[PDB]
């Protein structure tokens, strides 16, 4: 026998990247699943490497990023790149959610990894949302103090929870100090549940573009799909080298290089681009509390697809009307984006209320009712 | 159709010269190239990458 | 959603003088943009395998028809990865595009719903 | 909002460092030191630069060795422990014209001047936003402006009225390479030497950047013909069937 | 002198001559308006900033170009 | 073609031995001619072009 | 509902013959530049109203939204904006 399928500890990395059966039909929307891996490994790389220069203290922290790019050398590389990879990291997965929308990864047998990845998720928006705090400039202060103020919403004891949670009256030092140490965390985290959805995902195998079964036909990981996702990653490394050497600040926002300062209020408080879709399905609600449960259940009703998908074939390849409801769902998606970031003025109010109905819509009327016509049509249809 | 001795059509993709060194010799000049390149990449990255924990300007103005 | 269902509902469409006038004419549509018929796949073979019921299913097809199926599978895979369609016989006709696992899975599942059933029984 | 309340958005000049190939002209980053030096250091400081960052970027090590050695900064305490001042050097920072905030907003009707060291990165706009407020006083208000007091109009300043006045006249600066001091060649020169204070390394990062392309794209193309060869066998795959 | 001066004035009399117009006319509006009494206990003042905006935008795009070029 | 395969590409240990000492060259020849390049195309903008005058 | 090889959990195959040739006996690129002009042309011709129809609906929806709101916030816009508010 084999010393990779031999010893038990090259087995496990054997099972995973080498003789790992794969369908031999995979399309490029399954290369993001790697691309996430290398945006980890970037983001762990350049983080830790910024916490050897970085101070975490409220008086130093804004000049340690300063000094990170102006002194240390390679510094402005280590910053820029961690700072772009964080919207890498969710352009990525953004991608690799919508496509195991598209395709059904989230049918049985594949909830448990579906549901993980639910998780996986939130910890990734808690992680950026906590870095994003540490440069410590106008954003960083004043979004933390927006985000973290809707936890007084919390019946009863909310504002108790939001003063535990800033160590003070205020974000403040203590804040600064201990989003630090949670922000080296929780990517460790991350990890691990990232790892947990691949082992859960390995009793039914990926899924393929066509919804059927590949134990007909499977094809090694290696060398097929480690090649084919070199291609994905020296395009991403392109899109990565345009964006960290030519345009460093794009994404960004020019007001977080000013200081934090708590008496002066920004011009616009908006989130980070990524998050801004559940920024507008929250301002959708009037209800302070309404708007809190909205926005959260924005992602937790990601957990209910298995349930609402009623079809009996797996993912839309085949399935014209779903694939049309499909792509209204993605467009209303970014426009819940777009909305995000306009000031609440007419008549981007009463637009943002009906994107946030059509949101929830497709969960619970229009994937339903579609996916329950479309297997009568596919029934008559062949008979 | 039917014999399984009758191999399916292949000769839209078989080269005349696939025996031969100069032929195979070319498929490892582009793997070559590819590692070339990954080596001089990974050895700019690293070498750029860790020199960040060598002495900053400002640490090195104070000598 | 099971096949029972799906194929009650069906029924009770067709019954349906006016219901049917409406419906099938759509569904033929449906089918025909749906493609699957291009790939060389019968309306069966897209019903997702991985449950216990689908797997009795699937066990008692006659070994004919288990081999042709993954016959077309294979070929439906291979078409998907070369991003071609089927031509000339390998396209599905709708005439070739029988119900074979409807009356296995029914079975299966008319057994399932009637254990379930009968779990559930008090004596009166 | 109205667009007064964003203020007019400004042009999109044509910088020398715009373009990807493109570093900074260094030979107006010294004269916009000179605009820096003489014109708006006055009110506002430059705290993140360090004598040290102007050597072989706008002058020699003696020029700058020079400018921090007329300048008198806290040393150590002596040995009664009395406090002593000494000569600047390379290592020390460019110091503000104010110890603190309250001393810069009394000295300013109550306005704060902000530091310019990353100016050119904190406003949307870039070096067009400073070149276009510097340059975009008019003589009159909109009929209908009402400005609050010690107020100057600036279409291109959020709101209209900003704190500071026009500073910027033909030949307030005598350059020293004999180029014309007009208003908008000294906003030029100043945008571009601020915008440089905020982004030290653009010159080395777009240079890098050009080698990461060069040797990316040809990774790509390789890994392109690398993945074709290896899937060959699949993507040629036959069948035959004969069912059994 | 300052090359905007001459460049600017061109590009108003030119091709931005609708907005010099606009402009003008506003001004002449609300300077008349100002004259008026009772003009301080007035719900609705207006002014010309809009119209200022839409001249040196114009301004700007005719310009910006040229004037870099002369420097 | 068959001497160049023999030496350079057979031994897996000849080959990684040919593609390292390769990057070496590139290494070494892109940054001058990325160097040059790069001083060409901006010319008189940089330090080292008004240097002389200080 | 995935074993291992040589246990994949396929139903049981026979009666096919699958047959290839040698990576460093094919070209390739063979068929390249009609895969890339007919094959693609082909490909985006069958999926392009499921962009198309979406993408120029949100597209319209928010032209028309940014537009109102623009219209607002200027002079001539301002009865019906203090009727909105
Ligand atoms: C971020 C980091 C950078 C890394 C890049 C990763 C992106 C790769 C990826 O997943 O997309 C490439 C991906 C190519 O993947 P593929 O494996 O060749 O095909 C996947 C489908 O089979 C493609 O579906 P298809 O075979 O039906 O081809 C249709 C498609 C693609 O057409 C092609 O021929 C390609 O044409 C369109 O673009 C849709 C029509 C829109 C017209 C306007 O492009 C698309 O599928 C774009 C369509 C998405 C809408
Ligand atoms: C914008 C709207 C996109 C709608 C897509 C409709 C299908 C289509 O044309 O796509 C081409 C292809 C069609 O592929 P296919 O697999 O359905 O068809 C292949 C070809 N046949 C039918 C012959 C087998 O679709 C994809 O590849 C879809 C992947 C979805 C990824 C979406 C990312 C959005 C992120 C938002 C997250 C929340
Ligand atoms: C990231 C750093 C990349 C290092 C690559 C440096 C050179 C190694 C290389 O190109 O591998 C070629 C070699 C050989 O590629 P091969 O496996 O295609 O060639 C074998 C057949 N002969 C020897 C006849 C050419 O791969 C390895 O040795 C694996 C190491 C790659 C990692
Ligand atoms: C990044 C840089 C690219 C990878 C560096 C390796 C250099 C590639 C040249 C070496 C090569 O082709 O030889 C193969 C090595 O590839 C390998 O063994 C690796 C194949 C490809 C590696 C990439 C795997 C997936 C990449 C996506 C990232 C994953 C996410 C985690 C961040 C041997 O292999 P062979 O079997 O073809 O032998 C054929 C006969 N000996
Ligand atoms: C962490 C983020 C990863 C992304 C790296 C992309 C570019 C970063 C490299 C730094 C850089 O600027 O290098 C340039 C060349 O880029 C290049 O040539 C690098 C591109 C190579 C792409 C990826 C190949 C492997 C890199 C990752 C492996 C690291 C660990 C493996 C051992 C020019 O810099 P220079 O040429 O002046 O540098 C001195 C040596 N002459
Ligand atoms: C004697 C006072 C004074 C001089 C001289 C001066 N400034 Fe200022 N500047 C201010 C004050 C006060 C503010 C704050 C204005 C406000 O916020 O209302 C300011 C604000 C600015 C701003 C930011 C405007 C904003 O968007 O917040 C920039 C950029 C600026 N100055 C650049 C310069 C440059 C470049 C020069 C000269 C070459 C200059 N200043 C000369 C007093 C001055
Ligand atoms: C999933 C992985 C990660 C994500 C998405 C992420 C995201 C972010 C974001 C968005 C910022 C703000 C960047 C800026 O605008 O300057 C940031 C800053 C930071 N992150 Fe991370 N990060 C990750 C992993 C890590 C890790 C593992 C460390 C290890 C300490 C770390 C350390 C830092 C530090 C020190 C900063 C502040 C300095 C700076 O702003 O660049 N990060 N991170
Ligand atoms: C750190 C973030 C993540 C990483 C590194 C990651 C990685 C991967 C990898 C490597 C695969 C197998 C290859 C592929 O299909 O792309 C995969 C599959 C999958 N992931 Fe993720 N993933 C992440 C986040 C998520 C999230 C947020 C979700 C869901 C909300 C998710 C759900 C899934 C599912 C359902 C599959 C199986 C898809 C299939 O093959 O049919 N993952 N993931
Ligand atoms: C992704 C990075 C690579 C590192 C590997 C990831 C670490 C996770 C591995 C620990 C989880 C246990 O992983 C489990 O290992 C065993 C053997 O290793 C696999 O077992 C599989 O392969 C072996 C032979 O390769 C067969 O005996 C077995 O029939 C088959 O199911 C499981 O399918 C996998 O779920
Ligand atoms: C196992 C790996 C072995 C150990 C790894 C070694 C780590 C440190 C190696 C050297 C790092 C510093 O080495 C130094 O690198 C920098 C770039 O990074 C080079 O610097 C060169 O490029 C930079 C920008 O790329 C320019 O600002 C500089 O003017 C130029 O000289 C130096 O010429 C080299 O002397």
């Amino acid at each position: 026998m084999a010393l990779r399928k031999k010893n038990s500890l090259l087995n496990m990395a054997n099972s995973y990247v080498l003789d790992s059966p794969q369908p031999s039909n995979l399309n490029y929307f399954w290369n993001f699943g790697s691309l996430l891996a290398l945006c980890l490994v970037i983001q762990l790389a350049t983080g830790i490497t910024l916490a050897m220069h970085y101070t975490s203290h409220a008086s130093l922290a804004f000049d340690s990023v300063e000094h990170i790019m102006r002194d240390v050398n390679f510094g402005w590389f280590i910053r820029y790149a961690h700072a772009n990879t964080a919207s890498f990291f969710f352009i990525c997965i953004y991608a690799h959610m919508g496509r195991n929308i598209y395709y059904g990864s989230y049918k049985t047998p594949r909830v448990l990894p579906w549901s993980i990845g639910v998780i996986i998720f939130l910890l990734l928006i808690i992680t950026a949302f906590m870095g994003y705090v540490l440069v410590f400039g106008q954003m960083s202060l004043w979004g933390a103090t927006v985000i973290c103020n809707l936890v007084s919403a919390i019946p009863w004891l909310g504002e108790d929870i939001v003063h535990f949670l800033w160590g003070g009256f205020s974000v403040g030092n203590p804040t600064l100090q201990r989003f630090f140490a949670l922000h080296y965390l929780m990517p460790f985290v991350l990890a691990v549940f990232a790892l947990l959805h691949l082992i859960a995902l390995h009793t039914a195998g990926s899924s393929n573009p066509l919804g059927i079964t590949s134990n007909v036909d499977k094809l090694s990981m290696h060398p097929y799909y480690s090649f084919k996702d070199l291609i994905t990653v020296f395009a991403f490394l392109l899109m990565f080298t345009l964006f960290v050497f030519f345009s460093p600040d794009k994404l960004g926002h020019p007001d977080n290089y000013i200081p934090a300062n708590p008496m002066v209020t920004p011009a616009s408080i908006v989130p980070e681009w990524y998050l801004l879709p559940f920024y507008a399905i929250l301002r959708a609600i009037p209800d302070k509390l309404g708007g809190v449960i909205a926005m959260v259940a924005a992602i937790l009703i990601l957990l209910i697809l298995p349930i609402v998908d009623r079809s009996i074939i797996r993912g839309n390849a085949f399935k014209p009307i779903s694939k049309l409801l499909f792509g209204f769902f993605i467009c209303n998606f970014l426009l819940l984006g777009v909305l995000g970031q306009v000031h609440i003025e007419p008549p981007f109010i009463v637009l943002g209320q009906i994107c946030t109905i059509f949101y929830f819509s497709y969960f619970l009327i229009l994937l339903p009712m579609v996916s329950t016509i479309e297997n009568i049509f596919f029934y008559i249809g062949s008979l | 159709g039917k014999s399984t001795y009758k191999i399916p059509d292949f000769t839209p993709y078989l080269k005349k010269d696939r025996n031969t060194d100069a032929n195979r010799l070319f498929s490892y000049f582009m793997i070559g190239s590819f590692g070339m390149l990954s080596a001089a990449g990974a050895k700019a990255t690293v070498q750029d990458f860790l020199s960040n924990m060598s002495a900053s300007a400002d640490v090195l103005a104070m000598a | 959603a099971s096949i029972t269902s799906v194929v009650k509902t069906s029924e009770l469409i067709l019954k349906s003088p006016l219901l049917s006038k409406i419906v099938v004419p759509l569904a033929k549509t449906y089918v025909k943009f749906s493609g699957y018929r291009q790939l060389g796949f019968k309306m069966n073979d897209l019903i997702i395998e991985e449950t216990p019921n689908m797997q009795l299913a699937l066990r008692r097809l006659p070994p004919t028809e288990s081999y042709d199926r993954v016959y077309r599978l294979i070929r439906a895979t291979q078409f998907s990865l070369s991003h071609k369609l089927a031509t000339g016989n390998d396209i599905t006709k709708p005439e070739e595009d029988d119900h074979y696992l409807i009356p296995y899975i029914l079975d299966v599942e008319a057994e399932a719903f009637e254990k379930d059933a009968l779990d559930n029984l008090e004596v009166v | 909002m109205t667009a007064a309340e964003h203020g007019l958005h400004p042009a999109e000049y044509p910088w020398p460092q715009n373009g990807m190939l493109s570093t900074f002209d260094h030979a107006s980053l010294r004269r916009g030191y000179q605009v820096y030096k003489e014109v708006c250091a006055a009110c506002h400081s430059l705290d993140r630069i360090a004598w040290r960052n102007l050597v072989g970027v706008t002058h020699t090590t003696d020029e700058a060795k020079a400018f921090a050695e007329e300048l008198e900064y806290d040393d150590e305490p002596d040995d009664e422990g009395n406090p002593r001042k000494r000569p600047g050097k390379l290592a020390d920072y460019i110091p503000g014209p104010y110890p603190n905030e309250q001393a810069a907003r009394a000295a300013n009707q109550g306005a704060l001047p902000p530091d310019l060291s990353l100016i050119a990165k904190a406003r949307h706009g870039g070096a067009d936003y400073i070149f276009a407020l510097l340059t975009g006083y008019p003589d009159e208000p909109p009929a209908g402006v009402v400005l609050a007091p010690g107020m100057n109009y600036n279409p291109y300043f959020p709101g209209g009225g900003i704190g500071m006045a026009r500073t910027l006249f033909d030949g307030v600066v005598e350059y020293e390479d004999g180029t014309p001091a007009t208003t908008s060649q000294m906003a030029k020169d100043v945008a571009a030497f601020l915008t440089w204070a905020a982004e030290p390394e653009h010159d080395e990062r777009k240079k890098l950047g050009l080698k990461a392309i060069i040797v990316i794209s040809a990774m790509l193309g390789l890994s392109v013909y690398i993945k074709k060869f290896k899937w060959s066998p699949i993507k040629n795959r036959k069948f035959i069937y004969n069912p059994p | 002198p300052d090359p905007a001066i001459a460049l600017h004035e061109a590009a108003a009399e030119g091709p931005c001559h609708d907005f010099k117009h606009h402009f003008d006319e506003c001004v002449e509006r609300v300077t008349k308006a100002q004259e008026a009494e009772d003009y301080d206990h007035a719900e609705y003042k207006e002014d010309c900033v809009e119209e200022f905006f839409h001249l040196q935008h114009c301004i700007n795009d005719n310009t910006a170009d040229k004037l870099f070029r002369v420097l | 073609a068959t001497t160049f395969y023999n030496v350079f590409v057979k031994r897996n240990s000849a080959f990684v031995a040919t593609i390292l000492a390769s990057a070496f060259v590139f290494d070494m020849t892109f940054e001058t001619a990325i160097d040059n390049f790069w001083d060409r195309i901006n010319a008189g903008k940089q330090w080292k072009d008004i240097r002389h005058k200080y | 509902y995935m074993g291992w090889w040589g246990h994949m959990g396929s139903p049981p195959q026979k009666g096919i013959a699958g047959y290839t040739i040698s990576p460093f006996a094919a070209r390739p690129f063979a068929g390249v530049v009609h895969a890339a002009i007919f094959n693609t042309f082909r490909r985006t011709k069958n999926q392009a109203l499921f962009v198309i129809l979406p993408v120029s609906f949100f597209y319209y929806v928010w032209t028309q939204a940014s537009e109102k709101n623009e219209w607002l916030y200027t002079k001539a816009g301002r009865h019906e904006l203090a009727k909105a508010l």
